[PDB]
């Protein structure tokens, strides 16, 4: 419930980063992305105990989707992160959240 | 043991009294070094001759092959080369076996 | 006299006493109490020899000679007074203390009739470092450094205890889990196994033993030395893995208790930021402050004094040799001969009998023919009276004095001398059964006589002779360190290695020659642990008492270590600096005298060269470089295998019809694309070329022209460095030649070390388990002989540079001092003074070599910045400022309206809130701390009402910086946003831990991660961390080279290592394999820190059996493993630590002004605190403010930028009128040129008329002004 819950709430400050100018706010929609992509993965652990404490085990269709959506909301959301921070200064004069 | 002490003392102790020297540094080497002291209380007993030449017989005992309860007679068998001239005698004060 | 009082001089010409030798006898005095510290042999419980006794009555006589003159000092001085300023001074104290600590415990001592008060006698080395000044300024140049490293050993620790805090977090009470056999106590382990956890049910590693059943109740894997179930021992297990000794043994441990996919994370993080990158701050700090030190001495005198004494020495030389040419100069025959001499011919036939001498010094190896043993002693007698013959001739030809003048000429005369000194000796009857050894160990000098023929760092080697004063005398003090550190080890460990095992703890300190030896053994890094892990076992156990011993450890690896970098490194960058200035002065020299004598078509390349289509090709490189590494080496016929077959044959069609196409415009980089591309066509001996598949990526480098121009610079790198290289392994063939004549034939023993020697050696004998003598098994004896020997030349080399990387270098000293004879088994203890010949190889090479390596790396990498020569009319500091000065921008601040939000902001904003919210982390430290394995009930429940507690806390500082700085201003800090991911990370681990109990370790570190937070506040430490993190994100070509070698290599490794078989008891096991890519990354990385790379290495070679998942004939299940491993293991070892000096040192060289900054005058940490300063006086920027604000600009500032500690109604009234300004309306002054006149009159002040002269410098040396000048010009 968490994990699709916070990618609803992350989706509803990048959707509303797009406009009026802000785009301060897109901080934390990059957030709630690595956040729905680790709750996905206490989700994929979770589900193995259940399969390992009950006859085999095979995974097809939706644990290889999921482990393919942790691995995307997962680093998909720190790449955002450090494509919307501002950059390491690089230079002695320069500073974080620098003006413009 | 394996150790650092000196042992000089204690081989002069040993070459005073007539005795002799083992050492013993592993476990292994108990076995041999605990048992070879009769190598040396024998020696008067090889220059005793025929003298020394008794039976005895044992105390009752488990057989080494399972044969039962037995006694055993031994005899010593003593190292004579070169008699005839007493040639040696370096080693001729041990007992066969 | 000045006295300012006294009694009279009744008695007190005590201070006539005092005169030449009572400074001199009182130091003969303190070396015969060192004497008598060294002689002393601890003895377990109690128990004495008898020399012990007589050292004990020697002790009283020492304590009173000490404690007479303690007294005759405070009568020779004065009254009280005297007293309080003697103590400012250091010497008296540290002197005073010793001798009243000494009769302090001499009197419980004889009172009692302690052994613990009996450890401060061995503080009596350093009462003699007072007695010499030429030390005491060794000493302050050691402390003096301190300063500048504190923001660094501050950063260390604050990542001691994030990591000892994660780590218990996640690995504790984990580790109480071994084998055992069904049924009884015993451990289970197999034959050269240590006892390593299991795990009933779950990932780790489940007994495969025939009779065993895995229960809990172990105390733990090295004794219970070793885990993270408290913060203490998490914290000592975490140092230990800094330190990178035994830090695989750790991970390797946690993987078989908690599962092998997760934990690689922690350790392999943990290795490369806690090891590498502070290694990297800590050696670049402490070289700026070298350069520095130098810049304060070469300004104020120190370069004349060595520029003319080598001046005056080299005009002293031509001064006698136009004497010695003079007074010399009886037959014109003999002159024509000289003459010969001189001639070049000669200088290719000195090379010629040289050349025999290497030959015949290599010849010697073990159990050799009999001819090749009689023509050595042919070449011997021969090449003895060749040398006879051009010593004659030299001495006899060009004159008698000035032969005697030459630095080599000098050792000719000793080769002849004592190569016929041997001669006289063995054929006169008298060999002397070690002197026939010991003189033939001196015609290993004729391999000397190559040192002449460098000419290359005859310029170096020089300057190193002058500064044998200065070489000597930190040596000096580094050797009264190890010292004083032995007696304290004999202190508390000698005569407690009393354990009852039968196992042997040879690194001990018993003797003082041994515990010498074992201090060394720490300072070297070696096993280190292992000598600690007896020293916690012969106090109690991992108990209360006996772990403080653990404290003594650390700071002989810390305090010790810290000596070594300022005696080899700035030996490094001191001597290696005046060698190359004198370089550049003989090159100043060399060319000004050589001047005086002197006076269809078209559309497939645009498709090629279309950067769509590269693009297209460098994701083809991505994807069948990762169908080589996901090759499987056991089976080649799984579905994985063929299936990868496939994808083989579809890239290798397009790199084709790159090829094809690339011939179809064009008619030496491009002969490596078409090998590639045949090789596999090929591939689809087979063998051999797969291997030569996988450089396929290296191809890749072309494609970038970053990666095609850092090949280049490492091709560079090889260039000015062979020489070092040479130098090097001309003496690894010294010292090699010198084991062989040590200890050859001699690293032979039994299986049993009872039966000495082959003959003997046959049979069977009985092994004892865990020394019981009623438990025993038979095993088959055999003569082992050693892995690394001495034992033909080339052999001996291999061992000496296994020693060099300091892995197993223990091992082989004591190898070498148990040697007995030439064909024999040892005899323990029969040589120890075969350690001199290791420790000073590693002197040698590994200290004092290796470090002329990389402080020549450094100098000619200052020169590629430096031969850029810059001479404007501005110089260093005016680039790095005034170009600071054009290119600024101002800040933000966000001072709201609405004065219900200013209520808020004024709250959040202010000191005393910083206060409150760093001393709350500080609380959620230790509560995080507290947490053990075991604890109790009460102690389980409070933790989770804390760790609730704080998170609602955080939630409301959370919400009061949202309301206050109106959320388009929250997220403009960068750590608000990262506060803010702390904040909700640790929201849902409250959710998701009561949820649990109400019907995830992963969460638990959002708990741990806010201590980062503290970083915000430390300016020193941030500024340090975000200089090299600039640094590293603006080079990773650099450490590129190293991640493609790395690649090269695991692909290799697969493919010869691959099917060896997953046995435990060696070194290929189901924890260091190459099976898999990342299995064999990760041995790799195992290799780059040096853990056992050597067993690594011995464990495949040829010998090796494959596993029964491959395929073989049968009969042959012992054929897999490869001899290549030498090679293979030798490259990489060597590659890869030069890509990392290649690395360490290009990071150093980009943060040079960082580094070399000298804070006192200026840098840019004034031009920060100006515009922070100036954010109270913009809330945005807007470029101008009122001239209102400007007066009350400058009572804020420091005054090296500023103003005074004075009023500023005279200088800071009439100089802000009468500098110039940029005069716009009444209130507006731009930020852009306030800031510049204020640092020009600062530095780089100038009369009127040529203010448009410093905007004339502003436009040619300078970056482009980008037109913001036009302001800061006027
Ligand atoms: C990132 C992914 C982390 C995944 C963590 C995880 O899944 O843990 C579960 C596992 C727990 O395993 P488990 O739940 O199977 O426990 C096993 C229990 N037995 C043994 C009885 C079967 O955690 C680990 O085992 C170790 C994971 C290491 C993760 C390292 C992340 C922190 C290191 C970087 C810190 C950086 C600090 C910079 C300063
Ligand atoms: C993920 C979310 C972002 C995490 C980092 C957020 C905080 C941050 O980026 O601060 C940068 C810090 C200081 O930067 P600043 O104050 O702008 O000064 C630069 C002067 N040129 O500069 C530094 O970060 C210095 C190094 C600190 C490293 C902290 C690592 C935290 C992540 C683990
Ligand atoms: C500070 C200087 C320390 C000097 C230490 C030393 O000289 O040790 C002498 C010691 C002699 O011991 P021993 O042979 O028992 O003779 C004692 C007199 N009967 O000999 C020893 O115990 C070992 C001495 C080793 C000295 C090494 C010096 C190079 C480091
Ligand atoms: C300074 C040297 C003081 C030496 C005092 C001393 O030797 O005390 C013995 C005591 C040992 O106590 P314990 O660890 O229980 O082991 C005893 C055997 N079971 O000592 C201890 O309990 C441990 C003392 C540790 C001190 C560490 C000193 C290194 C710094
Ligand atoms: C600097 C190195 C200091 C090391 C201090 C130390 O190791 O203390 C150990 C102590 C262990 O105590 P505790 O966690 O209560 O466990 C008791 C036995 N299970 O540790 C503790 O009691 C908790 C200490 C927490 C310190 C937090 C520091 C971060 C700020
Ligand atoms: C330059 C050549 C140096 C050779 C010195 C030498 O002659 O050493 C011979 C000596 C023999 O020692 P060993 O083989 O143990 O025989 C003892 C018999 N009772 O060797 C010794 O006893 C120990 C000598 C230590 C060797 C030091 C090696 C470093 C040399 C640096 C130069
Ligand atoms: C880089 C390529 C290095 C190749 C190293 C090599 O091939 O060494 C093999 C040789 C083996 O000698 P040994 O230790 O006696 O083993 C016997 C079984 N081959 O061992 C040797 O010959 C060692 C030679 C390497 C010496 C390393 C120190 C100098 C490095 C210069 C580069
Ligand atoms: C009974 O005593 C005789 C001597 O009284 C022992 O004979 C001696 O045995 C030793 C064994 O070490 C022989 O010495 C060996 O000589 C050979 C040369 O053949 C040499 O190669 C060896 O290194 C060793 O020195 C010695 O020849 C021999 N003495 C005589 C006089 O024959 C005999 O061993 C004793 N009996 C038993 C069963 O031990
Ligand atoms: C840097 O390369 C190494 O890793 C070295 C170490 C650790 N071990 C040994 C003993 C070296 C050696 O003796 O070279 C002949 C080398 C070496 C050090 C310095 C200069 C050159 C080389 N080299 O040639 O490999
Ligand atoms: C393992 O132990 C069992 C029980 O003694 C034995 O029967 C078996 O032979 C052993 N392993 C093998 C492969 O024989
Ligand atoms: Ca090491
Ligand atoms: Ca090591």
């Amino acid at each position: 419930v968490f994990s699709l819950g916070f990618l609803i709430m992350g989706t509803i400050c990048a959707l509303m980063a797009f406009r009026k100018k802000r785009d301060y706010l897109l901080r934390p929609a990059s957030m709630f992305y690595v956040f729905a992509g680790l709750c996905l993965f206490v989700s994929l652990e979770v589900m193995r105990q259940s399969v390992k404490r009950m006859i085999e085990y095979y995974y097809s269709w939706s644990f290889a989707c999921a482990c393919a959506a942790f691995v995307l909301l997962f680093l998909g959301g720190i790449s955002l992160l450090l494509f919307s921070l501002p950059r390491m200064p690089q230079n002695p004069w320069e500073s974080c959240m620098d003006a413009e | 043991g394996q150790h650092n002490y000196d042992r000089g003392p204690i081989q002069w102790m040993a070459c005073e009294n007539k005795g002799y020297y083992y050492e013993i540094p592993s476990i292994g080497a108990i076995r041999i070094n605990t048992q070879e002291y009769l190598d040396v209380l024998g020696r008067p007993m090889v220059l005793a001759g025929d003298k020394a030449k008794q039976v005895q017989w044992t105390n009752v005992y488990l057989d080494a092959l399972e044969l039962g309860l037995v006694i055993t007679g031994t005899l010593p068998v003593f190292n004579i080369t070169g008699q005839f001239e007493n040639k040696t005698n370096l080693k001729n004060q041990l007992i066969l076996g | 006299f000045c006295l300012t009082l006294q009694n009279p001089l009744r008695k007190a010409c005590i201070s006539i006493v005092e005169w030449k030798p009572f400074e001199t006898i009182i130091l003969l005095t303190i070396f015969a109490n060192c004497v008598a510290l060294a002689v002393y042999l601890p003895m377990p419980e109690d128990d004495n020899n008898s020399l012990n006794l007589g050292l004990e009555k020697l002790e009283y006589f020492f304590l009173t000679v000490f404690s007479i003159e303690a007294a005759m000092k405070i009568i020779a001085y004065g009254f009280l007074f005297h007293q309080d300023a003697y103590l400012r001074s250091g010497w008296n104290v540290l002197d005073f203390i010793i001798v009243f600590l000494g009769v302090f415990t001499a009197i419980l001592e004889q009172v009692n009739v302690v052994k613990a008060l009996r450890a401060f006698r061995v503080l009596r080395p350093l009462r003699l470092v007072s007695g010499v000044p030429s030390l005491q300024v060794v000493l302050n140049s050691i402390f003096k450094a301190m300063l500048p490293l504190f923001h660094i050993a501050l950063l260390v620790l604050f990542m001691v205890i994030i990591y000892a805090i994660i780590g218990l977090e996640l690995f504790k009470g984990k580790m109480h889990k071994t084998c055992y056999y069904i049924g009884t106590d015993i451990v289970a382990t197999v034959e050269n196994e240590k006892p390593s956890p299991c795990a009933r049910t779950g990932s780790g590693r489940p007994c495969t033993i025939n009779g065993s059943e895995c229960r809990g109740g172990w105390p733990g894997p090295n004794h219970g030395i070793t885990h993270f179930d408290n913060f203490g021992f998490s914290m000592l297990t975490v140092y230990q893995c800094i330190t990178m000794e035994g830090w695989t043994d750790v991970l390797y441990w946690v993987n078989d208790a908690i599962g092998n996919e997760w934990p690689w994370i922690y350790f392999v993080t943990l290795i490369l930021l806690g090891s590498f990158f502070i290694l990297n701050l800590v050696l670049g700090v402490l070289s700026g402050e070298f350069t520095k030190e130098r810049e304060k001495a070469k300004s104020r005198g120190t370069f004349q004094k060595l520029r003319e004494k080598q001046q005056l020495e080299e005009d002293l030389r031509g001064y006698m040799s136009w004497i010695t040419q003079g007074e010399v100069m009886n037959r014109v025959f003999r002159w024509k001969c000289h003459d010969l001499v001189k001639s070049r011919v000669f200088y290719w036939l000195v090379i010629l009998i040289v050349a025999l001498n290497t030959l015949s010094i290599a010849s010697e190896h073990h159990n050799q023919p009999l001819w090749l043993t009689h023509l050595q002693d042919i070449a011997n007698r021969v090449l003895l009276s060749l040398f006879t013959i051009e010593m004659l001739l030299k001495m006899y030809g060009l004159g008698l004095r000035q032969y005697f003048m030459s630095i080599f000429n000098r050792f000719d005369c000793f080769v002849v001398c004592s190569g016929i000194l041997e001669l006289l000796l063995v054929e006169s009857g008298a060999m002397t059964p070690l002197g026939i050894s010991v003189l033939r160990c001196i015609r290993l000098l004729r391999l000397f006589k190559i040192t002449k023929y460098w000419t290359s760092l005859s310029n170096l080697v020089a300057s190193l002779l002058n500064s044998i004063r200065s070489i000597a005398s930190l040596l000096l003090l580094l050797f009264l360190f190890i010292i004083i550190f032995a007696l304290l080890g004999m202190q508390l460990f000698g005569g407690r290695y009393d354990f009852e095992d039968t196992e042997v703890r040879r690194s001990n300190f018993d003797n003082f020659p041994q515990a010498l030896i074992s201090v060394f053994q720490v300072l070297t890094g070696e096993d280190w642990n292992s000598v600690m892990y007896n020293g916690i076992m012969a106090y109690g156990g991992p108990s209360y008492p006996g772990v403080l011993v653990c404290i003594y450890f650390i700071i002989l690896f810390v305090c010790g270590n810290y000596i070594l970098l300022n005696v080899f490194l700035a030996i490094a960058v001191d001597n290696l600096a005046e060698a190359e200035s004198l370089t550049s002065a003989q090159k100043a020299k060399a060319e000004e005298r050589k001047r005086r004598k002197m006076s269809v078509r078209v559309l497939c390349h645009r498709i090629v060269n279309a950067t769509w289509f590269t693009n297209f090709i460098l994701l083809f490189i991505l994807l069948s470089s990762a169908a080589l590494a996901a090759e499987d080496p056991i089976r080649a016929e799984s579905v994985r295998n063929q299936i990868l077959g496939y994808f083989d044959i579809a890239f290798t069609s397009v790199f084709t019809v790159e090829i094809v196409l690339k011939m179809t415009t064009y008619g030496y980089f491009n002969i490596l694309d078409l090998l590639v591309v045949a090789v596999s066509l090929i591939s689809m001996v087979v063998k051999i070329l797969r291997v030569l598949r996988v450089l396929r990526p290296l191809r890749a480098i072309n494609r970038a022209k970053g990666l095609k121009h850092v090949v280049q610079c490492v091709f560079v790198a090889i260039r000015t460095i062979g020489n070092i290289v040479l130098v090097t392994t001309l003496l690894q063939f010294m010292f090699a030649c010198i084991g062989v004549q040590l200890f050859k034939g001699k690293f032979f023993s039994c299986n049993d070390l009872s039966k000495m020697t082959e003959e003997e050696c046959r049979g069977y004998y009985y092994v004892y388990k865990d020394g019981d003598p009623t438990q025993m098994e038979l095993r088959p004896r055999q003569w082992i002989h050693n892995d690394f020997h001495f034992d033909n030349v080339l052999s001996a080399m291999m061992s000496l540079f296994t020693v060099s990387t300091f892995e197993g270098w223990p091992q082989l000293l004591y190898r070498a001092i148990d040697s007995n004879e030439e064909d024999m088994g040892p005899v323990y203890n029969n040589r120890v003074e075969m350690a001199i010949f290791f420790i000073i190889y590693i002197i040698l090479i590994a200290f004092f070599m290796m470090n002329i390596f990389v402080g020549f790396v450094i100098v000619t990498f200052q020169e590629q910045g430096e031969t850029e020569y810059k001479n404007c009319e501005l110089d260093k500091n005016q680039r790095q400022c005034v170009q600071y000065a054009l290119k600024a921008r101002p800040l933000r601040c966000y001072i709201p309206k609405n004065p219900y939000q200013y209520q808020v902001w004024y709250v959040v904003t202010s000191s005393y809130f910083e206060y409150l919210m760093f001393a709350l982390i500080m609380l959620n430290t230790i509560c995080l701390g507290m947490q053990h394995y075991h604890q109790s009930e009460e102690m389980n429940h409070i933790s989770d009402i804390l760790n609730v507690a704080f998170t609602i806390i955080f939630t409301l500082e959370m919400i009061l910086k949202l309301l206050a700085f109106k959320a388009r201003g929250y997220f403009g800090d960068p750590w608000n946003v990262f506060d803010f991911l702390i904040v909700i990370g640790s929201i849902i681990d409250v959710i998701l831990s009561e949820i649990d109990t109400f019907l995830s370790a992963f969460f638990r570190l959002f708990r741990v991660m806010r201590l980062i937070k503290l970083l915000s506040r430390a300016e020193g430490v941030r500024t340090l961390l975000w200089t090299f993190i600039k640094s590293f994100q603006a080079l990773p070509y650099v450490a590129l080279l190293i991640v493609m070698l790395f690649f090269i290599y695991a692909v290799i490794g697969m493919q010869m290592f691959g099917k060896i078989a997953l046995v435990d008891g060696t070194q290929i096991n189901r924890n260091n394999n190459f099976q898999t890519f990342p299995q064999a990354v990760l041995l790799l990385f195992r290799c780059a820190t040096g853990e056992a790379w050597q067993e690594i290495l011995l464990a495949c070679s040829y010998g090796k059996l494959c596993d029964p998942e491959s395929d073989y004939a049968p009969g042959e299940e012992y054929t897999c493993g490869t001899n290549f491993a030498y090679y293979y293991f030798i490259s990489f070892y060597m590659l890869c630590a030069f890509l990392i000096i290649n690395l360490f040192v290009a990071v150093i060289m980009d943060n040079f002004d960082y580094l070399t900054r000298d804070w006192s005058i200026l840098g840019p940490h004034h031009l920060d605190e100006f515009k922070a300063i100036w954010a109270e006086y913009d809330p945005e920027a807007k470029g101008r403010i009122k001239h209102l604000d400007v007066v009350t600009l400058l009572r804020r500032i420091q005054p090296p930028l500023g103003f005074g500690k004075f009023c500023p109604h005279r200088v800071a009234c009439k100089r802000l009128v009468g500098m110039n300004m940029p005069l716009n309306s009444d209130g507006t002054v731009t930020f852009n040129a306030t800031l510049f006149a204020l640092v020009r009159t600062a530095l780089k002040i100038k009369t009127e008329g040529n203010f448009e002269q410093a905007n004339e410098e502003l436009r040619a040396i300078i970056k482009k002004i980008w037109k913001r000048t036009s302001m800061k010009l006027l």
